[PDB]
RNA sequence: GGAGCCAGCGAGACCUUGGCCGAGAGGUCUUGGAAACUCCGUCGUGCUGGGGAUAGAGCAUUGUAAUUAUUGCUCUUCAACGAGGAAUUCCUAGUAAGCGCAAGUCAUCAGCUUGCGUUGAUUACGUCCCUGCCCUUUC
């Protein structure tokens, strides 16, 4: 069933999400941080100016936050994403590839912030179920049946493709219009504890140099 | 000379334009006399304000 | 190797120019001891490192 | 300017291309602008250093013409100068001491003098003697 | 009573009365316009501009800020000087010395005179433009901004240093002469508002 | 030269200026320390040849 | 007032070691995409 | 009661007790022609061959408090009025002795 | 269907990396 | 020569079409893996 | 009763530097006037006549406050920023200063390396600490 | 043994340890007098306790303060906090309770930050 | 140019405290395994004592066997750059911004990533008027 950390609050209370960045973020990571906020309906953007990690987690817990999102970059290119579940974990770290922001589209327009429909594809292994559990509870429970906004997490060889679309039910099918952003996200670390606790036990780690790392699939 | 007025009440739900606050002020010269005015900058109760004109009555500026 | 920082290291004499490194980015490498590694990125200075 | 090489778009030289751009070629004559600056720049008032020249391109680009400049008389060379100013935003002297032509920030008024009189050329307007107009006008201000 | 630290007589005179930089008394300083009172604060004496106060907490604590400190904070702009308050304090000290020399009146009094004079009483808002009044806090903020900007731009590439140009700007504003850049901008704003009144 | 540095260049008296000339022309005599006093085209062609071969791969 | 001629190229373009660097970058850049 | 000497392009202030220079005023570009103090002594005025007359705060070389160009000709004499502080008198080779105010 | 895929509203230049790969695929 | 790691996946037009098919294809059947109030 | 630490940092250095120049027994190498004291520096010291004595004066304390001094610490102590490298002060001058001071007897070779403030020198320092006060 | 007390004053990373013992009014910071504390503009700040309670009380004690960490301003605040806490602790330990009460009273009347550590805690104004 | 000075993060032969040389870079002989900033001084609105590109001559390091490159130091040479159009991105307290220090701990990063500390502000902190996103009408 739903994990113990999520079992108490699964389908009872809506989540409270905090999205932040590393110290002295470049400009783009600021915009990219926003697009993550707009992706999660109950997310709020906070500036990490001189904030210290034990101070950040403790301050967020006091305010009642459910999850924290911290983002990293390299020359303004989003490189990593980490999600920490309060009060005692787990903490999942993610690596971003082929990131394409919505500011990077001309005349795109504004997002619809209705509670979105969710699709989780090709998640089979037990670890696959765990990561799905982590990602599912970022969003509100009970999206409206006629909600036009859909978010999909598609697992293709441990590279989860994230897409955002809006659909219109036609007389002879559906037509989906992508809103973005596009980015591929892969798990490489999962710890039983908050992100601050570097000594927290590791539930799972990605072995990158194992000879079968070339062809090993975990999700 | 420009007349003086100390704010006594900051009005709310007045529909004023962004950056404008409609307030009620009482003249220092005559405490009983009160006038409603518009403030472009910050303002509270008990602070004192310059009225170049003491006759105009505030209107909602949308 | 000519510099070592824990897991990460810089290596020399494998390649004459950075052109050669980029062709072999991400390739499998291992030491005589048998520790396995990966070609991460070509260093701008000096050539081939 | 437009790549063919970027050439100062001319009313006669490039008629088809301006048709492709959709802009009417009748208002594509930089020669009139060139002639004005020639007589303007070579006027005694400029040489006496009591005249500065502003150019507002129809697209919305404002250009500074330093009074010190000496443009080429031939229009072909002048077109060579104009394409570059639009691209580099500036022009530097042969001896590299002062920037002769510089594009700048709109509106004009901030560059205009603090106390100044403004007039336009209207054929319909009443005819006035420029000498009388300047004579009756003040001294601290500017025209 | 015998202690390791001896107290100079100047420190005793300071104990008698608090004076800015141990040189200027706030006792005789008054704001001419009764309205700018309670927004132009000179009642609390301070030896030095640095106070480490929290004035951005509530909207209005900046009103309670000493005006000398306000000018000092407004000085250190343009990025290269951001966070450099103590150099600004030195600049203000030299500026008060210059103002005292050029005019025997109290340079604090000159500063309050200038900030009162250059405060735009009427302005415009885009609808074209429509004329509206100005609140005293906006007046004082705009006055400090205009004075500091004028002093900065005047000496940016001039043989004059920041201190002396600031002193000249303050003196001209206090006199009300049009030579002051802030006076020109205030007059132009009021004229534009009158045109659209 | 034993010439005060705060001085302007105009004021100089004759003897000190002559001394300065002697200092410059005779540094070693007054103990001035000594310490105070195609292939690229071939590489371009080779890079072009490698580029052409690289095109040949494709 | 002084008069000074403008400096310009008759046909503007929107040492050899420097070109070697740019052609390296273009040649450099292509290599990863094949390697990838 | 420190005394000022006008020499070459500089003005030097000597300590009475130490009998040695304590302040050196070298901003003056051409020959300096005066170092007169005001009655208070907090100011000192000076003249230059260029005709520009400069006013400095005594014991503070750095700040130019008042800089006035009296004339194109040299200004040899600059004297503060003894009775009145604000007025400063300047004499020049133009043969007009302008009376300036701070 | 084709019109409303801006990544392939229009994107900034350089977003999509289709041209290289199809050319690599041809090779 | 050998590689240690997975190559980063590439979003070709065919990949988008295959992905976009599944996104459309699901919606006919209304099969959305969603959290629901418990 | 008077000590070096009892005196303001700048005041005595000017006083003691005057004493060394007035004494005339401090050996000064010829190359003082041609050196910049650090690679990061751009020009030689402006006070050519007295800077070494002042250099001697500053060194003469930092042995007083800290018993052990070596040339390496003085180089880092007087070093400064130049990306920044933080080059240390030139080693040659400090070594000569240490040798120059101990010739007068202000300092001497300490045990386990470094220089010790000599019992004569510390007394000498405590003096020029005094006349600054009086 | 000689009566003595120890106290700590902290501001940001600056920490000052003050030892207060029976003595003849000798106050030192980092082996230097309180009169030479730098910056001089903020010297009056470090003078705040000694001037507030009167100099006579210190005349019968020696105070030695060692400061490490933080910047100049933070170090000044650490020194003043440590000196005040040491004086109060010495009066409590070896002097009558009325003296410590009066010290604390006039003290907190002037500035509470001198005894109670002031932490400029980051505050998330943005909700959540 | 002098003089004065304050941090917190961080531990897998090679590192080192200390002595002696050299102007520096850098050598040689031995022992154990911070800046920004403050005070006083020089210059002075001059592409100037700002700028340090390119170029020449030297003094050294690292390999390797070449007169091959490599990384530093000294002197001389002294360029573009004079505050940035059309447009455009972000931002509310230890926040913007400046400043340096440390580790590269299986993803990413090699003058880039992360962390650490130091200096430290102006304006706004009310409004749905415009824009946009929502909720209610068991109207
Ligand atoms: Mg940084
Ligand atoms: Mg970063
Ligand atoms: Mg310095
Ligand atoms: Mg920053
Ligand atoms: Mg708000």
């Amino acid at each position: 069933q739903v994990d113990d950390e999520y079992a108490a609050t699964s389908g009872i209370m809506d989540p409270r999400i905090i999205v932040t960045t590393s110290r002295d973020p470049s400009t783009r990571l600021s915009q990219f941080a926003k697009e993550i906020k707009l992706l999660f309906p109950n997310a709020v953007r906070l500036n990490r100016g001189n904030y210290v990690m034990p101070n950040l987690v403790d301050a967020c817990k006091k305010s009642g936050t459910t999850d924290l999102v911290v983002l990293h970059e390299h020359r303004g290119v989003p490189t990593s994403l980490t999600i920490s579940h309060f009060p005692h974990g787990p903490t999942a770290q993610f690596s971003l590839h082929n990131v394409v922001m919505r500011h990077d589209i001309i005349n795109a327009g504004n997002q619809s912030e209705v509670n979105p429909h969710l699709i989780f594809d090709n998640f089979t292994t037990a670890l696959g179920k765990r990561v799905v559990c982590i990602l599912k509870h970022l969003f509100n429970a009970g999206p409206k049946k006629d909600s036009e906004r859909v978010i999909t997490f598609a697992n293709r060889g441990d590279f989860i493709s994230v897409r955002q679309h809006v659909y219109v039910r036609t007389r002879e099918g559906v037509e989906i219009a992508e809103v973005g952003p596009r980015f591929e996200m892969r798990l490489f670390e999962l710890r039983l504890g908050t992100l601050e606790n570097k000594d927290a036990d590791v539930e799972w780690q990605l072995r990158r140099f194992i000879r079968t790392a070339n062809k090993k699939d975990y999700l | 000379p420009v007349t003086l007025a100390k704010v006594i009440k900051v009005l709310g739900r007045t529909g004023s334009r962004g950056g404008v606050t409609q307030v009620r002020v009482e003249f220092l010269e005559d405490t009983s006399r009160t006038i409603v005015r518009n403030v472009k900058g910050p303002v509270r109760e008990n602070d004192i304000l310059v009225l170049m004109e003491s006759e105009r009555e505030a209107r909602r500026l949308r | 190797p000519y510099k070592i920082f824990k897991n990460t290291a810089f290596i020399k004499d494998m390649f004459s120019s950075a052109m050669e490194v980029a062709r072999f980015e991400g390739a499998q490498i291992k030491t005589v001891s048998g520790i396995r590694g990966e070609i991460k990125r070509a260093l701008s200075k000096p050539e081939g490192h | 300017t437009h790549k063919i090489k970027y050439v100062l778009l001319n009313c006669d030289d490039h008629q088809g291309l301006l048709k492709k751009m959709g802009r009417d070629i009748s208002e594509a004559r930089p020669d009139i602008t060139h002639q004005c600056l020639l007589t303007l720049l070579d006027s005694p008032i400029n040489k006496a250093g009591k005249l500065q020249v502003y150019i507002q391109t129809s697209r919305g680009i404002l250009i500074e013409v330093n009074p010190t400049v000496r443009i080429p008389r031939t229009f072909k060379r002048f077109s060579g100068l104009m394409v570059q100013l639009l691209h580099k935003l500036s022009i530097r002297s042969v001896n590299s001491e002062e920037k002769l032509l510089k594009v700048i920030k709109n509106p004009i008024t901030d560059h205009l003098p603090t106390k100044c009189r403004k007039v336009t050329l209207s054929f319909d307007a009443p005819v006035i003697r420029v000498q009388d107009y300047i004579e009756k006008l003040d001294d601290d201000e500017s025209i | 009573v015998v202690l390791a630290t001896p107290i100079p007589e100047e420190v005793q005179q300071a104990q008698t009365e608090i004076k800015l930089f141990n040189k200027w008394s706030f006792e005789e300083v008054e704001v001419k316009d009764a309205s700018l009172v309670d927004y132009v604060q000179v009642r609390q004496p301070i030896f030095v501009a640095h106070t480490a106060g929290r004035y951005a907490n509530k909207r209005f604590r900046k009103a309670q800020c000493p005006i000398i400190e306000r000018l000092t904070n407004s000085l250190m702009m343009n990025g290269r000087n951001n966070g450099k308050k103590l150099k600004a304090v030195r600049i203000i000290k030299h500026t008060l010395d210059i103002i005292n020399v050029l005019t025997d009146q109290n340079p604090i009094q000159v500063v309050v005179d200038a900030i009162t004079n250059t405060g735009p009483r009427e302005d415009t808002t885009r609808v074209r433009r429509q004329a509206v009044d100005v609140s005293p806090l906006r007046r004082v903020n705009q006055a400090i901004a205009l004075l500091t900007i004028g002093a900065r731009e005047a000496a940016f590439r001039n043989i004059k240093t920041i201190a002396e140009t600031l002193a000249e700007e303050l003196i001209n504003a206090a006199k009300g002469s049009s030579t002051s850049y802030a006076i020109k901008k205030k007059d132009e704003l009021e004229r534009v508002a009158k045109s659209n009144r | 030269a034993d010439v005060d540095l705060h001085k302007r260049a105009g004021e100089l008296t004759q003897e000190e200026l002559e001394r300065i000339v002697q200092i410059m022309q005779n540094p070693t005599h007054y103990k001035i320390p000594a310490w105070f006093l195609t292939l690229a085209n071939n590489v371009e062609s080779k890079l072009r040849d490698d580029l052409e071969r690289l095109k040949k791969i494709r | 007032i002084p008069t000074h001629a403008p400096k310009y190229e008759e046909n503007f373009n929107p040492k050899m070691k420097a070109q070697l660097k740019k052609e390296r970058k273009f040649t450099m850049k292509e290599i990863r995409k094949d390697a990838k | 009661h420190d005394f000022a000497v006008t020499s070459s392009t500089r003005v030097q202030i000597f300590s009475s007790r130490t009998r040695q220079v304590i302040k050196t005023f070298s901003r003056f570009k051409d020959v300096v022609y005066s170092a007169s103090f005001r009655s208070d002594g907090k100011l000192l005025c000076a003249g230059d061959a260029t005709g520009l007359v400069s006013v400095y705060d005594s014991y503070n070389p750095r700040t130019i408090l008042l800089s006035i160009n009296a004339s194109t000709h040299p200004t040899h004499v600059t004297k503060f009025h003894t009775q009145d502080n604000k007025i400063l008198a300047t004499a020049s080779d133009d043969r007009v002795t302008r009376l300036w105010d701070i | 269907r084709e019109e409303f895929n801006p990544f392939e509203a229009v994107g900034k230049p350089g977003i999509s990396k289709q041209i290289g790969e199809e050319q690599r695929k041809r090779a | 020569f050998d590689r240690t790691a997975k190559p980063v996946p590439v979003i070709t037009s065919e990949v988008t079409e295959s992905l976009e098919d599944m996104i459309r294809r699901r919606i006919q059947d209304s099969n959305f893996d969603d959290l629901q109030r418990r | 009763g008077v000590s070096v630490r009892d005196v303001a940092a700048q005041d005595f250095i000017n006083a003691y530097a005057s004493f060394l120049q007035r004494q005339g027994k401090l050996e000064v190498p010829g190359y003082v006037d041609i050196v910049k004291t650090s690679s990061g520096n751009e020009m030689p010291p402006q006070d050519a006549e007295g800077w070494f004595y002042k250099r001697a004066a500053s060194v003469a304390r930092h042995i007083y406050m800290r018993k052990q001094v070596g040339v390496g610490k003085l180089n880092k102590l007087y070093g400064g920023a130049k990306p920044y490298k933080h080059i240390d002060a030139s080693g040659s001058i400090n070594r000569k200063v240490l040798q120059a001071l101990e010739k007068i007897g202000i300092v001497e070779i300490s045990p386990k390396g470094g220089r010790r403030i000599s019992e004569n020198g510390q007394r000498d320092l405590d003096r020029i600490a005094a006349q600054t006060l009086e | 043994a000689v009566p003595s007390v120890q106290t700590f004053g902290k501001k940001k990373s600056a920490t000052a340890v003050a030892h207060v013992k029976a003595g003849k009014g000798l106050i030192k910071v980092n082996g230097s007098p309180i009169t030479l504390v730098e910056p001089e503009i903020l010297r009056f700040k470090v003078y705040e306790p000694l001037l507030l309670v009167g100099l006579d009380k210190f005349s019968n004690i020696d105070i030695r303060v060692r400061v490490t960490g933080g910047g100049h301003v933070s170090q000044v605040y650490a020194i003043r906090q440590a000196i005040a806490k040491g004086l109060v602790a010495y009066h409590q330990k070896y002097v009558d309770e009325q003296s410590k009460n009066e010290l604390k009273k006039a003290f907190t009347s002037y500035d509470r930050t001198l005894l109670i550590a002031d932490s400029r805690r980051p505050e998330p104004k943005k909700f959540g």
